[PDB]
C-alpha cells in the first residue's frame, strides 16, 4: 500500500533515472486496491509520453502484464486512449501507441475486441492519410490472427472496408489488406466467404485497369493458400479467367496466373483434376519463353518450372502421361542459359525421379537422352551446375540401379575432372565421390576394369585432402574400389598388381594417425580390413605391423 | 516391427472392447505397450538415429507415436535430436570454408536452410511438440554463435555482422518479404545484436546519404520487422535519419526555386543537410576545393547562412560524388567519380604530367589517401606511369578507350572495409562499457546501499536483451567508477551523493 | 580539358555559438578535459571522448558527466539532456 504510492511519486522525479528505476520495480512487481490502479494507469499512460526514450520503452513492455492484473474497466480506457493517440499529428505519438495497442492484443476479451474493430473500421476507410491506414491494416491483421474466431458479428463490417482498398493507388496497402484477407477467410462463415468470392469474379470478369488484375490474381492465390478445399467449387469458375489472362502480353501478368494455377495445384487436389491437362499444357507452353534470345523473361520460366514440379510431386496416377509430354521438355530445357531456372528444372526433374519408385521401363528407354544431355552441363565452370548433375545421376542410379552400363565411358571423364579442379569446392567434390561410390555398387565390376587406371590417382589424391570429410568419402570409395578390382565371389582375369601398393600407402598413413577425427579412423580401420581381405596375399613385409 | 506393434495394439484394443470386461482394458493397455516397447527402447533409440541420419519422416513419426505412450520416453529423444541438429549445422558451416567468412549470402543461406529442414520435420512428424521445438531452438543458439567463421574471427561477433551486411546487401540495387522473414527469424538467436544493430544503422545511413534503395516500402517493412523484433530507441534513431532526408529533400526544393531568380549556376547542384549528432560519419582530411567549385559553394553557404544564423556547415569530401564530361579524348566520354578523384584529374588540362609532391600541394590530399586514389585511377587505365614512390612521376594516357559510353571509376579502396569494421567493433566495445557503467550508477541511485553479487546480478537482468556482459568488465567499471568519486566502499558499496 | 556536369554533396550542421571548444571548459574539443589534464593519464584518461546530445550539442564527456550530478538541464539550452552519440 505503501511502495506502491512511494513508487507512483518517485515516477515523476524529473531525473531520468529514478523514473526508470520505479518503473522496472513496478513491472517486477506486476510480474510477480481499486484506487491505486486509476493513478497506475494515468502515470503509465503519461509516462508513453515521456522525453527519455528508455521510459517510453519501459512503460510499452509494462502495458502488457498490466491488463491482466487491471480489473475489466480500465482496460477499456487503456484500448480508447490508444486508438485516439493512434490518430494524433505526432509520429511518436502513433508509432509509440501502435506498439502499445499491439502489445496489449498480443496478451490477451470479446468486449475490448469490438471497440478496436470499430476504431480500425473507421480509421482505414479514410483514404486522407495513409500511415495511418497502414499501422490501422496491420493491427487488424495481428487481431484476425490469434482469438479472431469472436468477430462473427463483425465480420461482413470489416469486409465491405477492406474490399475498397485493394484499388488503392499504394501498393502497401493492397499486399497489407491481401493478408487481412487471407487472415479473415481462415476463420469466418460461410456467406462472407461466397460474398468476397463472388466480388473477386464480378470485377474479374471486367478489366478494368491493368494495375487491378494483377493485385485481384494474387488475392485469389492467398486465399487459394490460406482456405485450400473451401476455394475447390469454384475451380470451375476461377480456371477459364486465368486461362484467358495467361495469353495477354504483359509479362509481370502472366507470372501471377502460374502462380495462382501452382496454387490450386498445391491446396486443392481433389477438384482441380480436370484441369490438371490445361494447367500442364500451359506450363510446357511457356517453358520455354525467351523472345529476345535465340537458340526481364526469366520469371515466367521460373514460374512454368515450379507449376511443372508441384504438378508432378502430388499425382501419382498421371506417371505413364508425364514420362510421355513432360519429360522431354526438361531434358531439351536442360540446357538453359539462366543458371536459376537450371536449378529449378534440375529440381523438378528430380521430384519426378523420386515420384516414380511400366514407368521403369520408360524412364530406361529415356535415360541416353539424360545422359547425353547431363554430359554437356558437366563441363561447365558453375559448381551448381555440376551439384545439380551429380545429384541427378545419384537419384537415377538409386531409382534404377543398372542404368548406366552403357555409358560409363562417357560418365568416368567427368567425375575425374570435377575431382581434380582447383576451382572445385568441397560440396563438389563429396558429391561427386558419392555419386561414384553409388555408380560402383550397383554395377557389374567387369564394367569399370578399363578405367581404374584412370580412377585410382584422383582418388589417392582425394584420401591425403587436409579436409577430413573428402577423406572419409575417398576412403568409402576406396572401399568398394577395393571390392571392384579384385572380386572374390565372382571370376576376374584383371590384373591388380599395379594398384595395390598405392592404396595401401594412401590408406596406412590415416591409419596411423592418434590426431584425426573418430570418422576418419573408422572409415580408414575398414578400408584397411577390406584390403587384407580381398588382396591380403600381395602384401609384403607390413601384414605383421598392420 | 513398429507397423505390427500397432496392429497388434489395435487388435489388443478391439480384443478387450469386444469379448472381456471393461475392468480389463486399463491393465491389458498397460501390459501390451510395456512388453512390445518399453523392451527394446535401446533399439528404438539407435534405429532413431539411424533414421535422423537417412532422412525417413514417416518412419520418424512412427517413432514418436509409440514411444509417446510410456512415461518419461522422450527425454532421450529430444536429447539425441538436439545433438543431431547442433552436429549437422557445425558440419554444414564447416564445408563453406573461408569464402564464407566475406560471404555473408553463402553463411545466412545455410544457417537458413539447416533451421527450415529441421523445423519442417518438427512440425510435420512430432506433432509440434513443446520438447522438441525447444531443443530445435537451443541447438540453433548453439551452432548459430559459435561455429567455425567464429573461430577464424576469433570473436562471436562475426555473424551479427555478416546478417547486417546480408541485409544490406538485400535492400540495395515479392520474395523479399519471405527472407526479411527469415533474416527476422534467424536473429531471435543471436546473443550480441547491438553489433547487428551499429551495423544495420551504418549501412542504412550509407543507404540513404548516396541514394541508392531498391524501394521505399522494402526499407519501412524492414523497420516494422525491427519495431516488433527490437525496442523502441533504436527505431527512433532510424527515423531521425529519415526526417533528416525529408527536409534536405524540402531545402533542396527551396534552394533550386531561390537560384532561377537570381543567375543560374554552372553546373547540376545538389546538397544533403545533415544533423551532426544523429549521423556516424566523421570530420574529413584536409583538402583544397578545386576553383571551379567555389561559385556554388559560397552560393549555397550564402543561402544557408540567410535561412539559419546560428548554424555552421561542416562538407564532407570524401562522400560526394559527380560527373565529368571530357572532351580531349578520342571521342566523347562521360565519368562517375568522388571529388578527390575530380582533384587528381581536373587538375591537369593543358600539362600532360606532375610529380606527387606537386600533386600534393595543388591538392592538398594526405599520403595514405592520395595513393589509394591514384593505384584506383591507374589500374582505371586512364592514367599511365607496382608501386607508388615519392619520385614517380605520373601523365595522362592519351586516347583511352572503353567498349561503354558511361565509365564508373568509383571503387571502394581494400583497405576500407577493413579498418571500418575494426572501428566499429572498438566503437562496440567502448558503448558495451558506458551502458555498464550507466546502468551501475542507475543501481546505485536507485538502492542506497547494496551488495556485490545482487549489484551483478541486476546489471545483467538489466542488459541481458542487449548483449551478456562479462564479471571482469564489470568489476572494471566498478573500479573506474570508484576513482570518480560516484560510489564509495564500505565487498558492499554504498552511493556517494 | 575535363567539364563537370553534376555534383552532389553532403554537408553537417552544427551550432556555431561554441567557437570549437567545449562550454563548460574553455579549451577544444579535441584536447582533454581540465580534470584530465590536470591529472596523471590513468584509464580514465583514456575514456576521454566527445559527447553529443538531441539537442545537437557537443560537450567533453567528462565535463556533461560531472555537470549532470547535480542538474538535468543541457548548459546552453533549458531543455533535458539526453545522450545519443559518442
Ligand atoms: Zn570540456
Ligand atoms: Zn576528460
Ligand atoms: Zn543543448
Amino acid at each position: 500500500s505503501y511502495h506502491i504510492s512511494n513508487l507512483l511519486e518517485k515516477m515523476t522525479s524529473s531525473d531520468k533515472d529514478f523514473r526508470f528505476m520505479a518503473t522496472n520495480d513496478l513491472m517486477t512487481e506486476l510480474q510477480k486496491d481499486d484506487d491505486s490502479e486509476r493513478k497506475v494507469v494515468k502515470m503509465i499512460l503519461k509516462l508513453l509520453e515521456d522525453k527519455n526514450g528508455e521510459v517510453q520503452n519501459l512503460a510499452v513492455k509494462c502495458l502488457g502484464p498490466l491488463v491482466s492484473k487491471v480489473k475489466e474497466y480500465q482496460v477499456e480506457t487503456i484500448v480508447d486512449t490508444l486508438c485516439t493517440n493512434m490518430l494524433s499529428d505526432k509520429e511518436q505519438l502513433r508509432d509509440i501507441s501502435s506498439i502499445g495497442l499491439k502489445t496489449v492484443i498480443g496478451e490477451l476479451a470479446a468486449n475490448v475486441c469490438k471497440k478496436i474493430t470499430g476504431r480500425l473500421t473507421s480509421a482505414i476507410a479514410k483514404q486522407e492519410d495513409v500511415s495511418v491506414q497502414l499501422e490501422a491494416l496491420d493491427i487488424m491483421a495481428d487481431m484476425l490472427s490469434r482469438q479472431g474466431g469472436l468477430l462473427v458479428n463483425f465480420h461482413p463490417s470489416i469486409l465491405t472496408c477492406l474490399l475498397p482498398q485493394l484499388t488503392s493507388p499504394r501498393l502497401a496497402v493492397r499486399k497489407r489488406t491481401i493478408i487481412a484477407l487471407g487472415h479473415l477467410v481462415m476463420s469466418c462463415g460461410n456467406i462472407v466467404f461466397v460474398d468476397l468470392i463472388e466480388h473477386l469474379l464480378s470485377e474479374l470478369s471486367k478489366n478494368d485497369s491493368m494495375s487491378t488484375t494483377r493485385t485481384y490474381i494474387q488475392c485469389i492465390a492467398a486465399i487459394s493458400r490460406q482456405a485450400g478445399h473451401r476455394i475447390g467449387e469454384y475451380l470451375e469458375k476461377i480456371i477459364p479467367l486465368v486461362v484467358k489472362f495467361c495469353n495477354v502480353d504483359d509479362d509481370e501478368l502472366r507470372e501471377y496466373c502460374i502462380q495462382a494455377f501452382e496454387s490450386f495445384v498445391r491446396r486443392c487436389p481433389k477438384e482441380v483434376y480436370p484441369h490438371v491437362s490445361t494447367i500442364i499444357n500451359i506450363c510446357l507452353k511457356y517453358l520455354t519463353y525467351d523472345p529476345n534470345y535465340n537458340y526481364m523473361s526469366w520469371k515466367v520460366r521460373r514460374a512454368a518450372a515450379k507449376c511443372l514440379d508441384a504438378v508432378v510431386s502430388t499425382r501419382h496416377e498421371m506417371l505413364p502421361e508425364f514420362y510421355k509430354t513432360v519429360s522431354p521438355a526438361l531434358i531439351s530445357r536442360f540446357k538453359e542459359r539462366e543458371e536459376n531456372v537450371k536449378a529449378d528444372v534440375f529440381h523438378a526433374y528430380l521430384s519426378l525421379l523420386k515420384q516414380t519408385r511400366t514407368p521403369l521401363t520408360m524412364l530406361q528407354s529415356q535415360v541416353p537422352n539424360i545422359v547425353k544431355a547431363l554430359h554437356k552441363q558437366m563441363k561447365e565452370k558453375s559448381v551448381k551446375t555440376r551439384q545439380c548433375c551429380f545429384n541427378m545421376l545419384t537419384e537415377l542410379v538409386n531409382v534404377l540401379p543398372g542404368a548406366l552400363t552403357q555409358h560409363i565411358p562417357v560418365l568416368v571423364p567427368g567425375i575425374i575432372f570435377s575431382l581434380n579442379d582447383k576451382s572445385s569446392s568441397s560440396n563438389l567434390k563429396i558429391d561427386a565421390l558419392s555419386c561414384l561410390y553409388v555408380i560402383l555398387c550397383n554395377h557389374s565390376p567387369q564394367v569399370f576394369h578399363p578405367h581404374v587406371q584412370a580412377l585410382v590417382p584422383p582418388v589417392v589424391a582425394c584420401v591425403g585432402d587436409p579436409f577430413y570429410k573428402i577423406t572419409s568419402e575417398a576412403l568409402l570409395v576406396t572401399q568398394q574400389l577395393v571390392k571392384v578390382i579384385r572380386p572374390l565371389d565372382q571370376p576376374s582375369s584383371f590384373d591388380a598388381t599395379p594398384y595395390i601398393k598405392d592404396l595401401f600407402t594412401c590408406t596406412i598413413k590415416r591409419l596411423k594417425a592418434a590426431d584425426i577425427d573418430q570418422e576418419v579412423k573408422e572409415r580408414a580401420i575398414s578400408c584397411m580390413g577390406q584390403i587384407i581381405c580381398n588382396l591380403g596375399d600381395n602384401l609384403g613385409s607390413d601384414l605383421p605391423n598392420t | 516391427y513398429m507397423k505390427k506393434a500397432e496392429a497388434r495394439l489395435l487388435e489388443e484394443q478391439r480384443r478387450v472392447q469386444v469379448y472381456l470386461h471393461e475392468s480389463t482394458q486399463d491393465e491389458l493397455a498397460r501390459k501390451c505397450e510395456q512388453v512390445l516397447i518399453e523392451k527394446h527402447l535401446e533399439i528404438f533409440h539407435t534405429e532413431f538415429q539411424n533414421l535422423l541420419d537417412a532422412d525417413k519422416n514417416e518412419d520418424l513419426g512412427r517413432m514418436y507415436n509409440l514411444v509417446s505412450r510410456i512415461q518419461d520416453g522422450l527425454g532421450e529423444l529430444k536429447k539425441l535430436l538436439e545433438t543431431h541438429i547442433h552436429n549437422q549445422g557445425l558440419a554444414a558451416i564447416e564445408k563453406c570454408g573461408e569464402a564464407a567468412l566475406n560471404d555473408p549470402k553463402m553463411y545466412v543461406q545455410t544457417v537458413l536452410d539447416v533451421h527450415k529442414k529441421y523445423n519442417a520435420l518438427v512440425m510435420s512428424a512430432f506433432n509440434n511438440d513443446a520438447g522438441f521445438v525447444a531443443a530445435l531452438d537451443k541447438a540453433c543458439g548453439r551452432f548459430i554463435n559459435n561455429n567455425a567463421v567464429t573461430k577464424m574471427a576469433q570473436s562471436s561477433s562475426k555473424s551479427p555482422e555478416l546478417l547486417a551486411r546480408y541485409c544490406d546487401s538485400l535492400l540495395k540495387k515479392a520474395e523479399l518479404e519471405d527472407t526479411l522473414n527469415q533474416v527476422m527469424v534467424v536473429f531471435k538467436y543471436i546473443e550480441d545484436k547491438d553489433v547487428f544493430q551499429k551495423f544495420y544503422a551504418k549501412m542504412l545511413a550509407k543507404r540513404l546519404v548516396h541514394q541508392n534503395s531498391a524501394s521505399d516500402d522494402a526499407e519501412a517493412s524492414m523497420i516494422s520487422k525491427l519495431k516488433q523484433a527490437c525496442g523502441f530507441e533504436y527505431t527512433s534513431k532510424l527515423q531521425r535519419m529519415f526526417q533528416d532526408i525529408g527536409v534536405s529533400k524540402d531545402l533542396n526544393e527551396q534552394f533550386k526555386k531561390h537560384l532561377t531568380n537570381s543567375e543560374p549556376l554552372d553546373l547540376d547542384f545538389s546538397i544533403q543537410v545533415l544533423s551532426s549528432g544523429s549521423w556516424p560519419f566523421q570530420q574529413s582530411c584536409t583538402f583544397a576545393l578545386p576553383s571551379e567549385l567555389e561559385r556554388s559553394y559560397q552560393r549555397f553557404t550564402a543561402f544557408y547562412a540567410s535561412r539559419h544564423s546560428g548554424r555552421k556547415l561542416t562538407w564532407l569530401y570524401q562522400l560526394s560524388k559527380g560527373e565529368l564530361v571530357t572532351n580531349c579524348f578520342k571521342n566523347r566520354y562521360t565519368l562517375q567519380a568522388s571529388t578527390f578523384q575530380m582533384a587528381i584529374l581536373l587538375q591537369y588540362n593543358t600539362e600532360d604530367a606532375y610529380t606527387v609532391q606537386q600533386l600534393t600541394d595543388s591538392t592538398q590530399i594526405k599520403m595514405d589517401i592520395l595513393a589509394q586514389v591514384l593505384q584506383i585511377l591507374l589500374k582505371s587505365k586512364l592514367l599511365v606511369l607496382v608501386e607508388l614512390k615519392p619520385d614517380t612521376l605520373i601523365k595522362l594516357y592519351l586516347g583511352y578507350k572503353n567498349k561503354k559510353l558511361r565509365v564508373n571509376i568509383n571503387v571502394p579502396m581494400k583497405t576500407e572495409q577493413k579498418q571500418e569494421q575494426e572501428t566499429t567493433h572498438k566503437n562496440i566495445e567502448e558503448d558495451r562499457k558506458l551502458l555498464i557503467q550507466a546502468a551501475i550508477v542507475r543501481i546505485m541511485k536507485m538502492r542506497k546501499v547494496l551488495k556485490h553479487q545482487q549489484l551483478l546480478g541486476e546489471v545483467l537482468t538489466q542488459l541481458s536483451s542487449r548483449f551478456k556482459p562479462r564479471v571482469p568488465v564489470i568489476k572494471k567499471c566498478i573500479d573506474i567508477l570508484i576513482e570518480k568519486e560516484y560510489l564509495e566502499r564500505v565487498d558492499t558499496y554504498s552511493y556517494l551523493a | 580539358r575535363f567539364e563537370v556536369k553534376k555534383w552532389n554533396a553532403v554537408a553537417l550542421w552544427a551550432w556555431d555559438i561554441v567557437v570549437d571548444n567545449c562550454a563548460i571548459c574553455r579549451n577544444h574539443i579535441m584536447d582533454l578535459c581540465i580534470e584530465c589534464q590536470a591529472n596523471q593519464a590513468s584509464a580514465t584518461s583514456e575514456e576521454c571522448t566527445v559527447a553529443w546530445g538531441v539537442c545537437n550539442h557537443a560537450f567533453h564527456f567528462h565535463c556533461i558527466s560531472r555537470w549532470l550530478k547535480t542538474r538535468q538541464v543541457c548548459p546552453l539550452d533549458n531543455r533535458e539532456w539526453e545522450f545519443q552519440k559518442y
